[PDB]
């Protein structure tokens, strides 16, 4: 009986979609003038790590930046001298997520026992200490973002996520609703919506101080690993394991473009975007980066090659550098100016 | 029997949200595009002596 | 007689 | 007798060129021993130009050119050949601390050692060569051979044993025992706990065969003919041209077993 | 050069600063790692815990033998599925799998998850250890009525004589002599698919018996002793 | 975060005495030190400097030959060694820390000092003397010149101050031109220019009363000013 009464609610939904499809976007676009070749180069490198790394993240001031490994390590460098600035030991090994905080106070880092710590810099004697630890999930945790100073948010394999305060150290709200793992997750200019995806294929909005769900997608057919925003906030774009990358509005409600090529089989890890918003960046499991033309959707350059997979990716604010690394224990800088 | 109830409540709270045509959409991009294209570094080259990475 | 190499 | 010389060269010549080139752009150097067959090859391609000047020197044809050239062949033509021993041995000891002494030995298995070792080994062979020059020209009279400027009877007999001592004997020594203690130390660890020692022995058997029955005849012959004079006969010539053929087959072995015979680079060939 | 006086102390810092890492890289290369896996039957719970002599999800282990240090690890609290972070251990040592013999009627899921562990994407170049225990209730049952294995598993009754290689290591009547058909039938599966970059171990086991620890360390040796072959290009 | 000293006496001409230090509450292994000397009735003055890792040791023209210094890092501990005495070394000695990287502060702290008995560049300020009302709008300012440019190519700019008040040591109030330290108060503020720098107090109040120095921190030789009452 309410089987039919679903079915029948399904179908009246899919009936709007229907009519809001009055164009095609490549009609509109196609006397637009192409943007041409790109050309980058090497700048440093960065050595030190005895194993693979995993995670890495930028400063505010666009000048400190802090890397993790799976060899229980942290190291934070000065991108102009190439020195070292401090070195802090763990516990534990397996690692997977860290981040930074806004005003340069507090670093947090998480791994495979369900717990993302915090730390603290800033004292009369000279040393690092730890300050907290925050437990209560049934799952690995995937990452963990900070927010504002006193707030936090969290992602965990098991399909729920959660909020925290750190002076009383107890949650507040809670979301439900998937049925499968959990990958990654965004946060908006304006801190008040968020998104997130897992392996159900399926993506979610959410509201911070109500908590209810608005919006569902469900475009790609397998694995989904990788979400970002745009500068403007209307808009965003996801990868998957299928080896393509489609885009997607938030008033229109509907997907627009997809990238793909023939030639490529493997899948995909990572996706930025730039200040301006016309190019876009992704990674493969291949040895290789590739850049992508966000009006026209033609390949337009490459990045070398590097010994091993790569996993990270990340843009500074002024947008004047950008960084890779890999499974091979070295990083490096592009520049690409001429 | 309450996974259905669920399920229903849900779609009924998600069926009442406006809309607008793909048409007008279209073209925030385009102009948000062109606003602000002098000053992307990687789009246009800049000159080697301000260049902190020489 | 010889010395060396391919002297003969 | 030049259709002979022919084929050795051309057999010769592309062998080499096809690992240097292939070892640059598939194999990019980031380990020590990338290194050594690096040198390996320069120093046979390198050695294997000298049989033309030779093949007209006696191909029913006597010596051409000057007193310019003929001092200037015959250096280069004896330094090429000695770096050979060296290179070879120098293999021996590091695979033998590479499987005997893992850890002891993690200080010197650092990449800056290998470049020292070369550029130590490169110099020696000039270093030994000058007398060749310097205390009796290279006197064209003698169809471009060695004629001595003092009494022949002392300075011939000094000049030959000198070179053989050093040429020869001592890395013929040096390999062997390398070569049979990790055969020694197989067994112990295989028994404890069927296909490998079988392909091990077959292995180290065939190298060391080879590397023996390449040249093991010119010296004995050397030196039975400083012992005793021979007489004059055409059977003499015909015993010296065999005897001196048979050299230059080393330089065309060495390429392929160490080179093709390898699992990693077999793979990385593709 | 242009440097001010402060720069320098920074430099020396700096320099200061990296000398630990190659004594922590020292200490680092001394160690050995294994993964351990298992069923709810298996006695993997006694096993631990005769070697030794609320949501942590993961368990630590240490013991020494011969001036040796080793490491064991096992996991916790965990969903079902094994997709995702299986790929973490793509550089272990060796894995060591647990199965019970005695009980005929739940013996095909341990075949079936054996075959899907076997050929995955992410461990071509990593080999297997295989304990089998509880000896003790087979040979209870075996000799023994009201019970039968032609029920279950068909083709044993035109099976031979046991191998010509089968050695007899206890004096007991030569239907006991079952074990050698079910170590067969492991085999068959790891026969295929092999082409000289990885192998297997096969033992037996006892209840609560002892002299576990010395049996690792030669296949740990060997194992060990195999890479280097290959490694400098001479196999 | 306490330090404490020890030593001093009465000698004749001709003689020789040690010193010692001690120091607890804090990490001891990542911080250097240095020494400071006063007279009855005169300025300051710089004797030494010795590092973290004992790598560099550096001493002034007057006492280069006869002075030594040593550290113990297990002990926590510091020794000094004199020789030689003479009629013109009755002064009383202060000790002090650094550290350096990255956006740190290199002075912080000081300690008391014990009496003894025994029987480059140049920087510019006057206005030994200025009288002060109580009144809060009341506001005053002072001046200093230099002989030489202090600006560097990275585009730093060295120069402190310090604060003492009677019976008490000194104390740090601004670096680098343009930074505060962490408990000052916000009245306080500072300004200057290539050659020429100025300071400013609005909001007087009763506990302000002091003398004020300077120091530049560009060339190894360290030189100090006279100070200014108020």
């Amino acid at each position: 009986q309410l089987r039919q009464e679903a079915e029948q609610l399904k179908n009246q939904i899919r009936d709007a979609r229907k009519a809001c499809a009055d164009a095609t976007l490549s009609q509109i676009t196609n006397n637009i003038d192409p943007v041409g070749r790109i050309q980058m180069r090497t700048r440093r490198t960065l050595r030190g790590h005895l194993a693979k790394i995993y995670a890495m993240h930028w400063g505010t001031d666009s000048r400190l930046l802090v890397s993790a490994s799976q060899d229980g390590k942290l190291i934070i460098w000065d991108s102009y001298t190439t020195n070292k600035v401090h070195a802090i030991p763990l516990r534990s090994s397996w690692v997977m997520t860290c981040a930074y905080a806004p005003s340069g106070n507090y670093v947090a880092c998480g791994g495979l026992d369900n717990i993302c710590s915090i730390y603290n810099l800033k004292t009369r004697e000279g040393n690092v200490r730890v300050s907290r630890e925050l437990a209560g999930h049934t799952g690995y945790l995937s990452c963990c973002r900070f927010l504002d100073d006193n707030q936090i948010v969290t992602s965990s394999g098991d399909t729920t996520c959660a909020l925290w305060d750190i002076e009383t150290g107890q949650q507040t709200t809670t979301f439900t609703g998937h049925t499968g793992d959990v990958m990654s997750l965004s946060l908006a200019p304006d801190t008040r919506l968020f998104v997130s995806g897992a392996c159900d294929a399926s993506a979610k909005l959410w509201d911070v101080r109500e908590g209810m769900c608005r919006q569902t997608f469900t475009g790609h057919e397998s694995d989904i690993n990788a979400i970002c925003f745009f500068p403007n906030g209307n808009a965003f774009a996801t990868g998957s394991d299928d080896a393509t990358c489609r885009l997607f509005d938030l008033r229109a409600d509907q997907e627009l473009m997809t990238y793909s090529h023939d030639n490529i089989i493997c899948g995909i890890t990572s996706v930025s975007f730039s200040k301006s918003g016309r190019l876009l960046l992704a990674g493969y499991d291949d040895f290789n980066c590739n850049v992508w033309d966000a009006l026209k959707a033609d390949r337009a350059g490459v990045l070398a090659g590097h010994d091993n997979r790569v996993s990270c990716l990340g843009v500074t604010d002024d947008g004047m550098a950008v960084a890779t690394g890999s499974w091979d224990s070295f990083l490096k800088i592009w520049n690409g100016s001429s | 029997i309450a996974q259905a109830r669920k399920l229903v409540e849900q779609l009924k709270m998600e069926a009442n949200i406006d809309r607008i045509k793909v048409s007008k959409a279209a073209a925030d991009l385009m102009a948000y595009c062109e606003a602000h294209a002098k000053e992307d570094p990687l789009l246009t080259p800049v000159p080697a002596s301000e260049n902190p990475f020489r | 007689x010889c010395f060396x190499k391919t002297c003969t | 007798v030049p259709v002979l010389y022919l084929l050795v060269c051309a057999a010769g010549l592309g062998g080499n060129t096809l690992v240097i080139y292939v070892v640059l752009r598939f194999a990019k150097m980031k380990t020590v021993t990338n290194i050594y067959i690096l040198n390996l090859a320069v120093a046979d391609v390198l050695y294997m130009l000298g049989l033309p000047f030779l093949a007209t020197q006696n191909a029913a044809s006597f010596w051409p050119f000057g007193p310019v050239l003929c001092r200037l062949v015959m250096t280069l033509d004896g330094v090429n050949q000695f770096t050979s021993v060296f290179c070879l041995t120098v293999m021996s000891v590091d695979r033998y601390l590479a499987v005997v002494h893992p850890l002891s030995s993690a200080r010197w298995r650092r990449p800056r050692v290998a470049k020292l070792a070369s550029a130590a080994a490169w110099v020696l062979s000039l270093c030994m060569s000058l007398p060749l020059l310097v205390f009796a020209d290279v006197q064209e009279g003698g169809t471009c051979n060695a004629s001595w400027p003092e009494p022949v009877g002392l300075w011939g007999a000094v000049f030959i044993i000198y070179t053989a001592v050093l040429g020869f004997f001592a890395p013929l020594l040096v390999i062997c025992l390398c070569y049979l203690l990790i055969v020694v130390k197989v067994r112990a660890a295989g028994v404890r706990v069927r296909r490998s020692e079988r392909k091990v022995t077959r292995m180290v058997l065939v190298l060391v065969l080879v590397f023996a029955g390449c040249w093991l005849p010119f010296f004995t012959v050397n030196i039975v003919n400083l012992a005793v004079a021979l007489p004059q006969e055409p059977a003499s010539a015909g015993l010296y041209f065999f005897v001196v053929i048979l050299s230059y087959a080393n330089s065309c072995a060495n390429p392929v077993l160490y080179g093709f015979l390898s699992d990693n680079f077999r793979q990385s060939f593709q | 050069c242009t440097l001010s006086a402060e720069d320098k102390a920074a430099v020396e810092r700096s320099k200061m600063i990296e000398k630990q890492l190659q004594k922590d890289k020292q200490v680092y290369r001394a160690t050995h790692r294994l993964l351990l896996l298992g069923a709810d039957n298996s006695g993997k719970s006694t096993i631990v815990k005769q070697m030794r002599i609320k949501t942590s999800g993961i368990f630590e282990t240490k013991f020494q033998v011969d001036k040796v240090n080793f490491h064991m690890f096992d996991v916790g609290a965990q969903r079902d599925e094994r997709r995702k972070w299986i790929q973490c251990f793509n550089d272990v040592t060796a894995i060591i799998f647990v199965v019970d013999s005695s009980d005929y009627n739940r013996l095909q899921e341990a075949l079936n998850d054996f075959k899907s562990i076997w050929n995955n994407r992410w461990l071509r170049t990593i080999s297997v250890i295989l304990f089998l225990n509880k000896q003790d209730l087979l040979a209870e049952k075996v000799l023994a009525g009201k019970s039968k294995i032609e029920d279950y598993f068909p083709e044993f009754a035109r099976y031979t004589t046991p191998e010509d290689a089968t050695p007899e290591p206890g004096e007991d009547p030569r239907v006991t002599r079952a074990k050698y058909f079910i170590r067969d039938e492991f085999l068959r599966i790891s026969t295929a698919s092999g082409d000289g970059r990885h192998y297997c171990y096969p033992h037996f086991t006892c209840s609560v018996d002892t002299e576990n620890a010395r049996r690792i360390f030669n296949d740990v040796t060997d194992i060990i002793i195999k890479m280097n072959l290959r490694d400098c290009g001479l196999f | 975060v306490q330090l404490v000293e020890s030593g001093g006496g009465l000698v004749q001409p001709g003689g020789s005495r040690k010193l010692s230090c001690s120091a607890s509450g804090f990490a001891f292994s990542s911080f250097g030190m240095h020494w400071v000397r006063q007279a009855p009735e005169k300025g300051l003055e710089w004797v030494a400097y010795i590092s973290s890792g004992s790598g560099t040791i550096y001493y002034a023209d007057t006492v280069k030959g006869r002075f030594t210094i040593s550290r113990d890092d297990p002990k926590n501990t510091l020794f000094l060694q004199m020789t030689s005495l003479r009629s013109e070394d009755t002064a009383m000695y202060y000790c002090v820390r650094s550290i350096y990287y990255y956006g740190s502060s290199p002075f912080d702290f000081w300690g008391q000092g014990t009496t003894l008995t025994v029987s480059g560049s140049d920087i510019v300020m006057t206005q030994a003397t200025s009288s002060v009302p109580v009144t809060p709008g009341e506001s005053v300012s002072i001046s200093c010149r230099s002989s030489k440019s202090l600006l560097h190519s990275n585009g730093n700019t060295y120069l402190y101050w310090f604060l003492q008040r009677p019976g008490q040591s000194p104390q740090l109030l601004i670096y680098r031109m343009s930074n505060l330290a962490s408990g000052v108060p916000d009245r306080f503020s500072g300004s200057g220019s290539g050659t020429a720098f100025t300071l400013t107090i609005s909001r007087l109040e009763a506990e302000d009363v002091g003398v004020y120095y300077c120091m530049q921190h560009l060339e190894y030789p360290l030189t100090f000013g006279a100070g200014t009452k108020l």
